């Protein structure tokens, strides 16, 4: 079990490490989050009390190397950085957690949300997908927009989301229009997944790294991207068994996970009623469309 | 974007364009088996393309064996319209290729935007008017043509005969859109006051007479008559 220690926390701030939230007040003596799960990717996260505008937060593997939090009063956030010196830093943690000043990742042992919705997810094709090579760790934000966004502006800043556009030369064979138009089953299969992802692995990844950043961020961007990925599977008549059995689960655990509240900020009507009830799949994601209809039944 | 009443005039200035209508291309007579069942016969159609300015209509003819062994054949409509508008644009000479494509029902956009990726300066638009572009059918030479066809055909007229020699294309195109809204509401009438007097004949090249000036003025009035005369009887009013 890892640790994530603080140097401060000189301002009121949200913290969300995953799918918990807890409050920080005001210069509270709090030192950081202990017992994180070895194993996954995990996401550390900031809303300020003073400023709810600009949510953002940090994606890491604690097997990566040892990372802290230090808020910097210039840049007026809580930045992530790697400590070098490691027996430094075991020292460091060792004397906050015998003054107790760390809250503790509180996984309970049934629980496996995290892992469902993670399970693709690596920090390797995140940090492709987050373009800054001289840290180990990810910085999110609400506003960043990606690629397709600025197609349609700072490029260092973007999420290099694998673009995925419908009415595209990519999406469309010459001589092949309303075939390939009708079914994407040549986008999904050859184009996408042979092509550019080479496995279903890798997409499901991309997949779940975009809603998490969409929900635990509020990133717009994020969303369209996943709705776009879960459109081209069951718009798609082929799909391989095994994928249509995972994407249901993957996203049963996302609705399950998605605060009731904000059902109106993160589904897109149009999309979830064409893939439960017009597409292809319709009836291929089971327990999607049971939680679906029994949770947001408003939104069908 | 859309094609609207107040955008109006852009339809005659030098920008090419031409209208795509497509509700000739997927025809058919609904009948009784001898099991007492329905079936369809398909017949002839074709795609109205239409440059709005020169009056030129590049008449594709949809021969019934475009259909033969194909399902879904109202949605194959609209992709096999896109494919042939697609097709004649290649056709065509760089300098006149259109700059719009203005589609008179909304289901065209897809298809024809999918089959024209290759060309993205080509603006493809819907339109709010309601244009009476289903009516060309009633135009006598041209369903003989499309009848009569025994294998796919494209065939050339000048919608506007010769009338841009003393009228301008805004005119012409009014002129056109009264006669198809007239033939629409009543096709009898319509073609009995075009050809009520033996002495203007419909000329051998021709889809309407060799009116004078004012004998179309006539004519046209004529033809609001009946609209407003069949929205009467329509409506009892
Ligand atoms: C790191 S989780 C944490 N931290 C500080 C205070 C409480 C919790 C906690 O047990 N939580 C469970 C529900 C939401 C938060
Ligand atoms: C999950 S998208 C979201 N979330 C939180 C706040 C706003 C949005 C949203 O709808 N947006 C649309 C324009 C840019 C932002
Ligand atoms: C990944 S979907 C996306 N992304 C970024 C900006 C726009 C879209 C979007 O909804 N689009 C709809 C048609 C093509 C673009
Ligand atoms: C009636 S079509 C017509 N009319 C008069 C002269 C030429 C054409 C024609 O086929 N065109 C092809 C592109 C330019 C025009």
């Amino acid at each position: 079990m890892n640790t994530v220690p603080f140097t401060s926390a000189p301002i009121e701030v949200t913290i969300g490490i995953d799918q918990y939230s807890f409050n920080v007040k005001e210069n509270q003596p709090f030192h950081g989050i202990k017992d994180i799960p070895i194993g996954h990717v995990h996401v550390i996260h900031f809303q300020h009390a003073d400023n709810s505008s600009m949510r953002y937060g940090y994606w890491f593997d604690c097997r990566m190397g040892n990372f802290y939090i230090q808020y910097d009063p210039k840049d007026g956030l809580y930045k992530m950085m790697e400590e070098r010196d490691g027996a430094k830093f075991e020292n460091i943690v060792h004397n906050f957690k015998e003054r107790q000043m760390m809250v503790s990742y509180p996984k309970i042992d049934e629980d496996d949300t995290w892992y469902n919705l993670t399970e693709f997810v690596q920090m390797d094709k995140i940090r492709k997908i987050v373009r800054k090579d001289e840290n180990q760790f990810s910085y999110v934000d609400s506003s960043m927009t990606t690629v397709q966004e600025n197609e349609l502006s700072d490029p260092a800043h973007s999420l290099n989301y694998t673009v995925i556009n419908f009415k595209s030369r990519e999406a469309i064979r010459p001589g092949h229009e309303m075939e390939d138009f009708l079914d994407k089953s040549y986008y999904l299969n050859t184009v996408m997944l042979q092509g550019i992802f080479k496995n279903s692995s890798n997409y499901f990844g991309e997949l779940q790294f975009a809603f998490l950043n969409a929900m635990f961020f509020g990133n717009y961007g994020s969303s369209l991207q996943w709705h776009a990925m879960i459109e081209l599977i069951c718009s798609s008549a082929t799909v391989p068994k095994h994928m249509l059995d995972k994407l249901d689960e993957i996203l049963y655990y996302q609705i399950k996970t998605l605060p009731e509240q904000y059902s109106d900020i993160l589904l897109n009507e149009r999309v979830w009623n064409i893939c439960l009830y017009s597409s292809f799949q319709k009836n291929s994601l089971h327990n999607t469309e049971k939680i679906m209809e029994n949770k947001y039944p408003e939104l069908l | 974007g859309a094609m609207n009443s107040s955008n109006y005039a852009e339809l005659f200035n030098n920008d090419i364009k031409l209208f795509v209508d497509d509700t000739n291309v997927y025809r058919v007579t609904v009948h009784k088996t001898f099991e007492g069942n329905v079936a369809t016969k398909a017949i002839n159609g074709c795609i109205f393309t239409l440059n709005p300015k020169t009056g030129h209509l590049f008449l594709k003819i949809i021969h019934t064996s475009v259909w033969a062994g194909q399902k879904r054949l109202s949605q194959l409509a609209k992709w096999k319209t896109a494919e042939e508008v697609s097709a004649l644009v290649r056709s065509l000479p760089k300098e006149e290729q259109p700059k719009q494509i203005i589609v008179t029902r909304k289901a065209m956009l897809d298809p024809l935007e999918v089959h024209m990726l290759d060309f993205p300066n080509i603006a493809i638009r819907p339109t709010e008017l309601r244009l009476p572009f289903s009516a060309a059918m009633s135009i006598d030479k041209l369903s003989d043509v499309v009848m009569k066809a025994t294998e796919p055909q494209m065939v050339l007229f000048n919608i506007y005969d010769d009338w841009l020699d003393r009228i301008s294309s805004y005119t012409a195109f009014s002129r056109l859109t009264l006669l198809l809204r007239a033939l629409k509401t009543n096709e009898e009438s319509a073609k009995m006051i075009l050809l009520s007097d033996p002495t203007i004949t419909i000329k051998s090249y021709h889809l309407w007479p060799s009116f004078t000036d004012e004998q179309w003025i006539t004519i046209e009035s004529q033809m609001r008559d009946l609209i407003l005369t069949e929205y009467g009887r329509k409506y009892n009013v």
